[PDB]
């Protein structure tokens, strides 16, 4: 649902910081206190999950058109790894403030990462 | 080099709008 997805890219976001911080934080020699690090470190976790299930909910998306390119040439598999790589680079870039679905916003990226990889074999 | 995740988030979102997500995140977490 659209609802859901904006619930999971958040965790994403917060994940990405909380990651960041903790590194940012190791090379000026200073380390959280115990509390603090195991929130961080289950923020951390909590992200990647979260970018999984995305990525997961979306996979469908992938496949749907993917089967719109079969038999030109590329396996139906190969244009499903190729759509994949547009859907994780749908994910990264994605801005849950806009307002629009992310699977509206992956379907340009999916499309493109598969066209460019039908044009390049070729 | 491509831009890593974090150098996307980076570009959309501000420190302070990151910190505000980890805060409330950090809430839902100890309640609890």
């Amino acid at each position: 649902n659209a609802e859901e997805e904006v619930e999971l890219a958040k965790r994403i976001e917060a994940g990405l910081y909380a990651t960041q911080l903790m590194t940012e934080l190791s090379e000026r020699g200073e380390k959280l206190p115990a509390a603090q690090r195991r929130d961080m470190m289950w923020i951390c976790r909590d992200g990647d999950r979260a970018k999984n299930h995305l990525l997961e909910a979306n996979l469908r998306l992938v496949v749907s058109l993917a089967k719109r390119y079969t038999g030109r040439g590329m396996a139906f598999l190969d244009l499903i790894q190729e759509g994949n790589l547009g859907l994780i680079r749908a994910v990264e870039k994605f801005d849950y403030t806009k307002g629009y679905k992310f699977s509206t916003y992956a379907t340009w990226w999916i499309r493109q990462a598969i066209t460019r990889a039908m044009a390049d074999q070729a | 080099p491509p831009r890593t995740h974090w150098d996307m988030l980076l570009e959309r979102r501000s420190i302070e709008e990151l910190e505000e997500l980890l805060k409330e995140r950090l809430e839902l977490i100890r309640s609890r």
